RNA sequence: UUGAGCCUUGAUGUGUAGGAUAGGUGGGAGGCUUUGAAGUGUGGACGCCAGUCUGCAUGGAGCCGACCUUGAAAUACCACCCUUUAAUGUUUGAUGUUCUAACGUUGACCCGUAAUCCGGGUUGCGGACAGUGUCUGGUGGGUAGUUUGACUGGGGCGGUCUCCUCCUAAAGAGUAACGGAGGAGCACGAAGGUUGGCUAAUCCUGGUCGGACAUCAGGAGGUUAGUGCAAUGGCAUAAGCCAGCUUGACUGCGAGCGUGACGGCGCGAGCAGGUGCGAAAGCAGGUCAUAGUGAUCCGGUGGUUCUGAAUGGAAGGGCCAUC
RNA sequence: GUUUAUUAAAAACACAGCACUGUGCAAACACGAAAGUGGACGUAUACGGUGUGACGCCUGCCCGGUGCCGGAAGGUUAAUUGAUGGGGUUAGCGCAAGCGAAGCUCUUGAUCGAAGCCCCGGUAAACGGCGGCCGUAACUAUAACGGUCCUAAGGUAGCGA
RNA sequence: GGUUCUCCCCGAAAGCUAUUUAGGUAGCGCCUCGUGAAUUCAUCUCCGGGGGUAGAGCACUGUUUCGGCAAGGGGGUCAUC
RNA sequence: GCCUGGCGGCCGUAGCGCGGUGGUCCCACCUGACCCCAUGCCGAACUCAGAAGUGAAACGCCGUAGCGCCGAUGGUAGUGUGGGGUCUCCCCAUGCGAGAGUAGGGAACUGCCAGGC
RNA sequence: GCGGAUUUAGCUCAGUUGGGAGAGCGCCAGACUGAAGAUCUGGAGGUCCUGUGUUCGAUCCACAGAAUUCGCACCA
RNA sequence: GCGGAUUUAGCUCAGUUGGGAGAGCGCCAGACUGAAGAUCUGGAGGUCCUGUGUUCGAUCCACAGAAUUCGCACC
């Protein structure tokens, strides 16, 4: 975002619903590790890829 | 993507002329042909995908069947380009010729799973050129699964640079884009790498054609 | 001489087996057949031997191929694909190499002319050079400019508005000093949850692999405990803890109001849906919190049912992501 | 000397030589918008840089840094010049969704590419420059003799306020 | 920098927040002049308890010292410090 | 009046010691148990069963001045509300009282509902 | 991170027929020396940068990743 | 006062992830020299300031103290 060691912004659509969020993650520790089951339509928690894929 | 539709109608169009399609005796074929760029043996890029035409032409497909006695009278009204009982495979061990033959004249060999003969003495002659059989259900109710495979087509390559298979015949260009474009959904869907192209095109008898794409 | 396209002309191949000189990539099962159109038999002559030339057979005999045999891999018949590169044609750029009616004549001869300006030609000279118009470059204090906060037991240094705490300083609230102690320029792949579970030691005594020590069974039963950077304070129905089951931190509004000055920053009766959390009673906007940015103006960017000086599309606007 | 009349009255320094430097020459300078008038009625021993500090010697020495510039063996990456890839405007092809060819173009940092300078090299008038702690002379302690430290480096070509 | 004839009652102008602040600035008044209004507002008598200005202790940590020994630690001496 | 069980009023006279008695009632131990539940090891800790046995305790009281703790009447800090004084703010004319100190104080209190002499 | 390149011994680096995976400088050691340097010659030498997939067999072919690296993007 | 450096082998000071304590050099042996040094291979040489903490492990950092030392505060 400016430096390096910093708090980042990965850009992240729904699994479902198109909608897109962002806010924090880390290059400090390794990035293999996550994804997510929440619902921007809120209709029904099944699928959500992240910005990340796990 | 691969391509779409407009793109092959757009070709196909072309491809059916007296320029294009040079006519020797009878109502002949089409062909689409794709070929690729970066393709070796890892396995991220091989495909088999037996394709059911959308619009089935003037032309079927070269079906053999093998029934069983029950479903047989329906079988026989279902136009099968040629039979043989579940039975008469026990007559044709170390019959080279009709082997050879069947593998040479015919293009599907749909086999009720008492018929286990047929798994033995017909691949030494069919695979190295690649077409194949598959378990026909038991059913006398049956018509629809044979010409199933009275109008499809496989996407042949397990190792090889290129893949190309008969698509329609002389009549109308547009219910031919159409079979066309489903060949290329089952491929995009199966071996996901898309720039690994080196081209598509349309062919006949003979000539092919430089798709717009 | 050297660069870009382009086949008009060429060409970089011998091993067994297959009566036989096998680039790969594909289709299927046939293909040629008018006698002057095709092979097929057999001679003869050139030689960088991997080319071919030139004589004569015969020719609706059936011959090349899945069809019978071989192999590391088929072959008859149409498709497909031109390049690493040469000789030339046909399309064409550049740098050297120079000649030279540009040009300049601030060089002569000739010449209007008892002529310093000055008109014009034979000639002589160098030479596309000159001329400057902006673009890239530092090079110097060779115009002009400004004196850019404040804190001053008057100045130069050493300190702060920052946004924070404790001291100091007169309790609502505050009021520094080149004054006392010390300071955010950050923080989760979890320091994540809602049910559940409680009890940690020193030091005394024991016992495979010691020689202070690390799970223990016991003391006495002390409420003599631990705080992963900085610090104050939490406080034990533990939050420390830590294993199972797994990551809700709902979309939207809100009676009530705390109130303040345009931003704002706080939380909630009750109502909608259905949204997940548990049997149930029922419970709730996530790292212990404190320290963590834009007056805001110009920007940019990405999706639309919000629009756009007669329209239609559409600039540029509106909604808000995204900074 | 009379030269800064205006603090000093020179206790200022204007000499003048020269290695080097700008011109092989419509020369260096351009003041005036068009001058070619200083230099020129003239050549790099004419005229100008920056100085010089009588005369005469003497300029030892030492290239770190930093200048003066010059160059090309070679990289940092440009006006110059445009691989390509993604777009726009749009024929053809689509009952629709929408694909999508030239041409015209947008937008590439394709690729060459040194002004600086890494560098390569010459500079003694360019910019300044002489390190310390550990051990010492038939006495003081002179401070000649000494090991080293990646320090760029210890008072020197003198005469002693 | 200066109020160019009179008169009369309300009326400290002169500050809480700061300010790339320097007798310079955004709103403000404890202000009047005109609207709107309630037991509005204040000292007392009281109701009810957090403050911690005082003040007082040795409880805590921090400790005076005199007594008495708390395997604490010294002196003297045997000895191999 | 005396004894128990459950639940409150109770923020410390609402804290310990030494003991000495108590019950097949109350608790509970204790001794079984795949369980329900699973100790990320053990029923030790909740539990499920309740046989068999006594109070080891759990849990309660009765005696109790060892150790916390209680405390009059009065005197006093020091000070609003004042008048006068006056080396380091006193002394009166009043609002009233923590502590020093002495008489002197001890193991609290109270209720709701069921069941027992 | 857009695309090429590389990583093989300590460091520079061969590795292109997919069949043995190694040379150079240096290190060790012997010979030699009077003792070193040298010269000669033996020996030593690995995360084949990662891990798979494909193959009878993988440094090798392919894919994804990290680092070293070259040029590169940029008006949130 | 604050903030830095430093107390690491005879000499000169390098070094610290925070787990090993270094070499230019001086000594020692080894032999070549009667010997010694050069040069040589082997081997060695330590208050890593003290205290407390963080930590697996503190020479190192953080913090309290001690001490050498420097720039500035003074006018």
């Amino acid at each position: 975002a400016k430096g390096i060691r910093e708090k980042i912004k990965l850009v992240s659509s729904a699994g479902t619903g198109h909608f897109y969020t962002t806010t924090k993650n880390k290059r400090t520790k390794p990035e293999k590790l996550e994804l997510k089951k929440f619902d921007p339509v809120v209709r029904q928690h099944v699928i959500y890829k992240e910005a990340k894929i796990k | 993507m691969l391509a779409d539709k407009e793109s092959l109608i757009e070709a196909l169009k072309l491809a059916l002329s007296t320029e294009y399609n040079v006519k020797r005796n009878f109502t002949q074929s089409v062909e689409i042909i794709l070929t690729f760029k970066g393709i070796d043996k890892k396995g991220d890029l091989k495909l088999r995908e037996i394709v059911p035409l959308p619009k089935q032409p003037s032309k079927a497909k070269r079906v053999l069947v093998v029934p069983s006695s029950e479903q047989l009278e329906y079988a026989k009204k279902a136009s099968p380009k040629v039979v043989i009982t579940r039975e008469e495979l026990q007559k044709l061990q170390g019959q080279k010729r009709p082997v050879k033959k069947l593998a040479r004249q015919n293009e599907w060999f749909l086999i009720n799973q008492e018929s286990a003969l047929a798994g033995r003495i017909l691949g030494p002659a069919l695979g190295p050129r690649g077409k194949f059989p598959t378990p026909l259900p038991n059913t006398a109710d049956i018509s629809e699964y044979i010409n199933r495979f009275k109008r499809s087509v496989l996407v042949k390559t397990k190792d090889q640079p290129q893949v190309q298979v008969f698509i329609g015949t002389e009549d109308k260009p547009e219910d031919l884009a159409e079979n066309a474009i489903a060949v290329l959904n089952a491929i995009e869907n199966k071996a996901k790498v898309e720039t690994n192209l080196r081209n598509i095109y349309v062919k006949t008898t003979g000539k092919a054609v430089k798709v717009k794409r």
